RNA sequence: GAAACUGCGAAUGGCUCAUUAAAUCAGUUAUCGUUUAUUUGAUAGUCAUGGUAUAACUGUGGUAAUUCUAGA
């Protein structure tokens, strides 16, 4: 009934990238949206490759639906993956961790009251304490 | 022990098998015959036995059958592999049983078994159809009858020699098993005129 | 005091004699999805293109179109032998490090191929390996050094019995390599031998052992 | 502004780049070099734009870290680096050469180019002069300044050079009956051979050419960029061998 | 700052905008290819201004000019592969006398009306904007599609539509869900 | 690797057209009448290596107060 098919176009490879280039062309009659992990099991079994290394990403089902086009990448290995992709896309699949952080207007006025600090400061700190002692 | 072992052990009786034929056309061309296996793999036209055939000796023979109005028919011929070396048949019985697989209107199908080239093709077996697969609904997408019901029209044997799939002017494609010659499968075209012309 | 407290940026300079100290050789030790090890058609055939896509270098394309001209499959493999194996050679001499990974890893998986028949090309194997390993030295890629010795780890692995069995003749073939008065040199090949000696079964053990005692009171000089 | 700008508008960039208007703002204002600023190219338009090997500036720069490329020997390591006309561009893990070269359709072109081609570049002497303890020498069109030439070399001269060394290959004088490359104007990229010089003291002086389909132009000694004699190019030129046509 | 982007009003008010022959002439061809708007007949008659003014231009042009003859090429060869101009047609004078009922002909809706997969050209743009018939193979719920010849031949129902493809709609299914209630009931 | 010293940037970007009628602007010059941090390419034969410091920091302080500071 439905046969989620996977075809590739293009492929170049990059071995200054050390990767392979490639629009991915997803035929899934009968079917609505196959999701990017299956996509990568699928593609790294096809290219001997793991799925690590393998990313895919930028999809967009036709009108109507029943098919999806979108880009992949697969590098030579984790290694490489892991020193070119993006983090975001790497923790999108999960390789790297979330960072957490302030929001930019946290960062920003506490750069800014850091900014109008001056010097280390314990010896301020010190110096306020005892004259609010006074 | 090991299927590296193995497989290079297959391509030991190969070789021996290339050299021991070389020595009989004799009583580089090994070779030759790798590379010819190489072409069978992928090649342009390098068959090239367009002069010495026979075509004045060549024996004919008509057999005449009792069905009516034959569509098609479906030669399989078992090939030895060259990645893998046991065979693209699928059972130890058959050994390279030369099958065909005839439709005929009268919602017939037809094993033979064409294995000698001197006798007739035997029918081994069949499969017929009928009004009984008549579907109940008429028009929806369920055309699951495990027989056909109309004008059965072309045949085609899997190479696996496993499966052989058959369509017809009744817009199903039903596969079945080629020993018992019972529906494994049957595909609807889900159309009111998607009827079957011809396979590959 | 080397680097112990990682920064955060993603790309350390990371000089050469650090990558050697951290470089280490056992697959087993490692392990991944090998492509030859993944899809059984052949692993030489497997590896190779595999590394057709790969590599982009002309030194590798002369050889890679000699010899997807001339193998196909394994009985290919078992009659042309000797001339794959001799452009093998040539290509190893003509010292390509962009086609030198590609082909000491179609090196490799040959003789796991050609397991059994393989030594007698494996012994001058063997010394143009070394002379490779001598020209990285020249060179300065720990890049090089890992895969000549991933290749060697992998060689003993796919012929272990055989030189099991012929084992002191092996550390002959790499005792100059062992004596040679390069610590990491030593190391990499005190690894791989390690890895056969762990191997090897007792009676060779001790046979070797004693001629290994012998070796070191003829060369009572060398302390490398 | 009170001083010179850092940035470059989507709009503002040459017309011959072929950028569109559309994913971005701003064009990457290309850092000083050899060549001036129009008839240039920034490397990763160059390989986003035309390679297409890279789509992020993150990705160009980790390239760029990566060592990879020479220009004409030399690695650069700016993302907007001036690569100009008639360029050596070298690849080594795609093992690759590429001569940069204009376009019949106007533009920019790249060329597939073997080692031995790249091995040398060519190059127009736009200046020969006389520097200090009386050293001669000559500054080329890419800035390639070189002491002690050859005496018979004057101005606007073609110069084989290999890059190997930096030092003076051969050289090509300005004669009628030359093969000449276009580099400005709007005929550029029309290779022809010169027919003649329209001289004017202390004014533009225009030039006469005439190519293989015997169709005749004038272009400025600016534009005019002498390649090689009839028949004889030094280089390997690409499909259409500069010809314009409906 | 950014680049604009270029637009366009695709139609145009006519000169008179009241006047009973227009009046009729709107009426008869709205209630004929099953339309709906005068704003839709501006944008076809403005379409055809355009191309027949450009054609009266090169018809004002001088006779062998390139320009004329490279325009009037790609005219030509536009018209016919719209579907529009006719083979036997292929000349300027043909390309005045082209006409905004050609053009409501070449129009989708009118197109599969005349295929007959609807009764009316109002029931073929209530089908069309079911979604129940791909061109080729793409589905398109636009009754103006102005389609090309190789497209007409390519009409079909939607291989997702419940009448030319997959499950029947959601009133069916509950209605069979009702059905199969009652009777098990 | 805080801080601090040192380097460079902070003379672009963004906002507006108050003013301004051969002024700008536009085209067309030219500087053999100017300088150019930077890029790039060249470019120098003509003590087994002095000293001064000061920040940061330690410690005492001022005030109503500031991205103030003083003494050491």
């Amino acid at each position: 009934s439905d046969a989620v098919t996977i075809r590739t176009r293009k492929v170049i490879s990059n071995p200054l990238l050390a990767r392979k280039q490639f629009v991915v062309d997803v035929l899934h009659p009968n079917r609505a949206n196959v999701s990017k992990d299956e996509l990568r099991e699928k593609l790294a079994e096809v290219y001997k490759a793991e799925k690590d290394a393998v990313s895919v990403f930028g999809f967009r089902t036709q009108f109507g639906g029943g098919k999806s086009v979108g880009f992949g990448l697969v590098y030579n290995s984790v290694a490489e993956a892991k020193k070119f992709e993006p983090t975001y896309r790497l923790v999108r699949y999960g390789l790297a961790e979330k960072v957490e952080k302030a929001s930019r207007q946290q960062r920003k006025q506490k750069k800014n009251r850091d900014k109008k600090i001056f010097g280390t400061g314990k010896r301020l700190a010190k110096k306020v304490a005892r004259r609010n002692a006074d | 022990e090991n299927p590296a072992d193995k497989r290079r052990r297959l391509a030991k009786q190969y070789l021996e098998n290339l050299k021991s034929e070389a020595n009989d056309i004799l009583t580089d061309i090994i070779a030759s015959r790798l590379k010819e296996d190489v072409a069978e793999q992928q090649g342009r036209v390098f068959r090239y036995f367009g002069d010495k055939l026979l075509i004045s000796e060549a024996k004919q023979s008509f057999t005449r059958v009792g069905e009516n109005n034959l569509t098609c028919i479906s030669c399989f011929q078992p090939v030895l592999n060259k990645y893998t070396f046991e065979e693209s048949s699928n059972g130890d019985k058959n050994k390279g049983r030369l099958f065909a697989y005839t439709v005929s209107k009268d919602l017939q199908l037809t094993k033979y078994d064409i294995t000698d080239f001197s006798k007739r093709p035997k029918k081994l077996k069949y499969a017929k159809g009928g009004a009984k697969y008549i579907p109940t609904s008429k028009h929806e997408y369920e055309n699951t009858t495990e027989g056909h019901y109309d004008e059965i029209l072309t045949v085609a044997a899997s190479p696996d020699g496993k499966y052989v799939v058959t369509g017809g002017r009744d817009r199903k494609l039903i596969v079945w098993s080629t020993e018992s010659l019972s529906p494994v499968k049957v595909i609807p075209t889900k159309d009111r005129r998607g009827e079957v012309l011809s396979l590959a | 005091q080397r680097q112990t407290t990682k920064s955060s940026k993603r790309y350390r300079y990371s000089s050469f004699k650090a990558r050697i100290d951290d470089l280490k050789i056992e697959p087993a030790r490692n392990l991944e999805k090998r492509v030859h090890d993944y899809v059984e058609s052949s692993h030489f055939l497997a590896s190779f293109d595999q590394w057709k896509e790969i590599n982009l270098s002309a030194k590798f394309t002369e050889f890679a179109a000699e010899i997807e001209h001339d193998v196909q499959t394994l009985p290919q493999i078992l009659y042309h032998d000797k001339k794959i194996f001799n452009s093998l050679v040539s290509f190893i001499n003509f010292h390509d490090e962009f086609s030198l990974q590609p082909l000491l890893d179609l090196l490799a998986q040959f003789c796991h191929d050609l397991g059994p028949d393989f030594l007698k090309f494996y012994e001058e194997a063997i010394k143009t390996l070394i002379n490779l390993l001598d020209a990285a030295i020249e060179f300065e890629s720990s890049n090089v050094f890992e895969w000549g010795f991933n290749c060697l780890a992998y060689i003993f692995k796919y012929l272990s019995k055989f030189l099991v069995k012929k084992l002191v003749l092996t550390c002959d073939l790499l005792i100059p390599l062992l004596s040679h008065s390069k610590e990491y040199l030593s190391r990499f090949s005190a690894e791989a031998l390690s890895f056969l000696v762990r191997k090897c079964p007792v009676s060779n053990l001790r046979e070797f052992v004693r001629s290994v005692f012998e070796k070191l009171e003829g060369d009572d000089e060398q302390t490398n | 502004a009170r001083g010179p700008k850092k940035h470059l508008k989507r709009l503002a960039a040459p017309h011959h780049w072929l950028l569109d208007k559309l994913s971005g703002c701003y064009a990457p204002r290309p850092s000083a070099g050899p060549h001036k600023l129009r008839e240039s190219l920034p490397l990763i338009v160059f390989l986003r734009n035309r390679l297409k090997y890279a789509l992020n500036g993150r990705e160009v720069k980790a390239i760029l870290m990566q060592r990879h490329v020479k220009v004409d020997g030399k690695v650069r390591t700016d993302t907007t680096y001036p690569a100009g006309f008639m360029d050596v561009i070298t690849l080594d893990a795609t093992n690759e050469n590429f001569r940069l070269v204009y376009d019949v359709k106007g533009r920019f072109a790249v060329h597939r180019i073997t080692d031995e081609e790249a091995s040398y570049k060519l190059g127009k002497v736009k200046k020969v002069q006389l520097g200090k303890k009386g050293v001669p020498y000559v500054v080329t069109h890419d800035g390639r300044t070189i002491r002690y030439p050859d005496p018979n070399i004057k101005v606007n001269d073609t110069v084989k050079i290999d890059l190997a060394s930096g030092k003076i290959t051969d050289f090509i004088k300005f004669d009628a009956g030359k093969l000449v490359y276009v580099t400005g104007g709007r005929n550029l990229g029309r290779i022809g051979t010169i027919v003649h010089k329209e001289r004017h003291d202390g004014g533009f002086d225009l030039v006469h050419i005439k190519d293989s389909l015997d169709n005749t132009f004038v272009t400025r000694l600016n534009n005019v960029f002498v390649i090689g004699e009839q028949g004889k190019p030094y280089i390997s030129l690409p499909k259409g061998k500069g010809i314009k046509l409906s | 700052p950014r680049a604009p982007r270029t637009y366009s009003k695709t139609y145009s008010t006519p000169k008179r905008p009241y006047e009973s022959s227009r009046l009729d002439a709107e009426l008869k061809l709205a209630g004929e290819f099953g339309l709906k708007n005068k704003k839709e007949i501006y944008r076809i008659s403005f379409q055809l201004s355009k191309i027949r003014r450009a054609a009266r231009d090169l018809l004002t042009r001088d006779e062998k000019d390139p320009k004329r003859l490279f325009e009037g090429n790609a005219l030509i060869r536009r018209l016919v592969r719209v579907g529009v101009l006719s083979e036997d047609k292929k000349k300027l004078d043909y390309v005045l006398a082209l006409k905004v009922e050609d053009f409501l002909e070449r129009r989708l809706q009118t197109q599969v009306y005349k295929l007959g997969l609807a009764k009316s050209v109002h029931h073929a743009r209530v089908l069309i904007t079911q979604r129940h018939i791909a061109v080729g193979k793409q589905i398109v719920n636009i009754p103006s599609f102005m389609v090309r010849l190789d497209s007409e031949k390519h009409i079909d129902f939607a291989p997702t539509s419940p009448f030319g493809g997959a499950r029947p709609g959601r009133v069916a299914r509950r209605n069979a869900a009702r059905k199969a209630e009652a009777s098990g009931e």
